[PDB]
């Protein structure tokens, strides 16, 4: 119908748009718009129109677009990316609930299907090679930027990539299906390079660092 | 620590609601004695 | 030789029982209200 | 466009294994300091060595532990004798330093077989004790 | 001599606590009060400080 | 030490259903819990 | 009060015209800073910055070797006394 494409970063509209003809994206601090051309399967987007809202509410803006965005329709697979929020809320009422446990949605992906393939397809595979990201906090649209380790370059069999995240969503390898690290690996990585960060601190202040080894 | 002058006291009563004119009644006027100022200052 | 010169519970009993501050505004109302 | 790309020192230390703190090219002197003619009298250094109580090191487990370690090769300390910055470092990460010890003896024992293994302690044995002379037994 | 052997004395207080942290987390002696169970920081000052 | 034996059912009453060591787990003061566990608890 | 330590070995660099001559209650040469003093330390592997708030006691010189955790700075009843 309308074309934000090219328009302001941050300034209001003034109508109110039919929100049934969008996919309605819900994060922390915002909802993100994106025009959904009718498709059973419901994951078709048309990236031409997107319109950015503070959360429930219908007072609809253009969105910051920080790359290229696709001119045709392409069909993409969407996943969220934050925390849980897990507090022990003060009990006022009698039976109050001990805890509360909230998703906080900080980023959300749109991965491509791979030549637009359905889901239900048998040859279906995501293209990891174009990826498009929301962010809450500022209320934009990004295309990824993708490093590809895998040998093969363009043409390869892509049911064996695997796409590793990292650095709050910002970036974004394909590795080889075979090189997947351990989860325990992951978390013991971390926890190694910050307590080997904070004994060297600890330590910087003897006055016998300087002669002394690690070990 | 309330105002050491008087008048600002007063105010601070108010503000505070301490104290307000709603508080300053006595027995002739609200008992209807009308007669009672011809009684007095005289 | 030489001579130099170099510079709880009863605080709550003493309260209980009775700040300059106070004496101050009370003797200043006092003074004055009237 | 522009968004799909295919493609001794400080290796020690990304590693983990022993290495000094300080990487030794990146390292400096500290130059010429007053030389107590420059400074005022309560910042010079005293003529002749003050007697203290303090003057010598304590002793303690992690001291003698690093030097017996250090000969074994198992750790590589800066100098000859352990720094109060490597007993400290020392003392967090000791029972890494154990369990390794203990796995080498169980490997040890796994290879040896029990009679050789445990022969240390029984010295009146002199029969062979090596799998095979169990085995011709 | 009151000033510099009590800003000593209190150095070494304050450093303490990170120096358990470090190095010794489990120490005896430093959990017995770390946690709550028994004794605080002065009294520990007066066996190790 | 002093141990106490109610006689009269009203006394009876009140030390079972006032007195216990269950209906009065917070403080007064503050209203903090009483019986936290301590040392080596 | 509040001591600032040395946290490096190394050497101190300041402008001793920047700050005021003073005597400490110890009886000891110091300086006394009015303003936003910057102290750099020159240690082993790199040069470091400890900035030095107003009215606070300078108890170092420049070009003084300091050792680490040493006090270098000091952010700031009637008794008789016989001798």
């Amino acid at each position: 119908f309308i074309s934000t494409q090219g328009w302001d970063s941050e300034m209001v509209v003034d109508y109110r748009i039919n929100e049934d003809e969008f996919h309605k994206i819900s994060l922390l601090d915002c909802d993100f718009f994106i025009r959904k051309p009718p498709d059973p399967d419901n994951d078709v987007y048309d990236f031409r129109e997107m319109y950015v809202t503070p959360p429930d509410t219908d007072i609809y803006s253009v969105p910051r677009v920080l790359a290229p965005m696709p001119q045709k329709y392409i069909r993409c697979a969407m996943s969220d990316y934050g925390c849980y929020d897990v507090t022990e809320p003060p009990i006022d009422a009698p039976r109050d609930p001990l805890y509360k446990s909230e998703r906080e949605i900080s980023k959300v992906f749109l991965t491509k299907h791979y030549r637009n393939r359905r889901l239900n397809d048998p040859e279906f595979v995501l293209d990891f090679e174009e990826i498009y990201v929301i962010d809450s906090k500022t209320k934009s649209i990004t295309r990824a930027r993708v490093l590809v380790t895998v040998p093969g370059g363009r043409k390869r069999d892509r049911k064996d990539d695997l796409l590793v995240i990292r650095d709050n969503g910002n970036s974004f390898k394909i590795i080889h299906v075979g090189e997947r690290d351990d989860p325990t690996t992951v978390i013991e990585r971390e926890e190694w390079t910050k307590t080997r960060e904070d004994m060297e601190k600890h330590l910087r202040k003897l006055r016998d660092f300087s002669v002394s080894n690690w070990f | 620590w309330f105002p050491e002058e008087p008048f600002e006291a007063f105010k601070e009563m108010r503000e505070r609601k301490v104290f307000d004119v709603s508080d300053m009644y006595t027995i002739a006027d609200v008992w209807g004695w009308t007669w009672e100022k011809d009684f007095k200052n005289k | 030789l030489v001579t130099f010169i170099y510079e709880g519970l009863p605080k709550v009993e003493q309260v209980l029982e009775v700040s300059l501050n106070l004496e101050k505004r009370i003797k200043g109302w006092n003074r004055c209200i009237t | 466009n522009g968004f799909v790309v295919y493609n001794g020192f400080e290796l020690d230390k990304k590693l983990g294994r022993p290495h000094p703190f300080i990487d030794p090219t990146k390292k400096k002197q500290i130059e010429t300091t007053l030389t107590s003619d420059e400074s005022w009298w309560n910042w010079r250094k005293p003529e002749k060595e003050q007697w203290s109580r303090w003057q010598r090191r304590r002793p303690d487990v992690e001291t003698v532990f690093l030097k017996a370690m250090a000969e074994t090769g198992q750790v590589k300390l800066y100098g000859k004798e352990p720094t109060l910055t490597e007993t400290s470092l020392y003392r967090a990460r000791r029972h890494l330093f154990k369990e390794e010890r203990l796995q080498a003896e169980r490997e040890r024992l796994a290879k040896e077989g029990p009679m050789a293994f445990y022969s240390e302690w029984v010295k009146a044995w002199k029969r062979d004790t090596s799998r095979e002379a169990v085995q011709k037994h | 001599s009151i000033e510099i052997w009590y800003a000593t004395s209190e150095y070494l207080r304050q450093e303490m606590n990170p120096n358990f942290r470090m190095t010794d987390p489990f120490n005896p002696v430093h959990m017995m009060s770390f946690s709550g169970a028994r004794g605080n920081a002065s009294q520990v000052h007066q066996l190790v400080g | 030490m002093a141990v106490h034996v109610p006689l009269s059912l009203e006394a009876q009453a009140e030390a079972r259903l006032l007195m216990f060591s269950h209906m009065n787990l917070l403080s007064p003061a503050i209203g903090d819990p009483i019986s936290v566990p301590t040392q080596d608890m | 009060a509040e001591h600032v330590r040395a946290p490096y070995n190394g050497k101190i660099k300041f402008n001793e015209d920047l700050v005021h001559p003073t005597r400490t209650r110890h009886g000891h040469p110091a300086f006394l800073c009015y303003i936003d003093l910057s102290v750099i330390i020159e240690s082993e592997d790199i040069i470091h910055s400890v900035t030095i708030p107003p009215k606070s006691f300078l108890l170092v010189q420049n070009d003084q070797y300091v050792e680490s955790e040493q006090v270098i700075a000091e952010i700031r009843e009637r008794v008789r006394k016989y001798i």
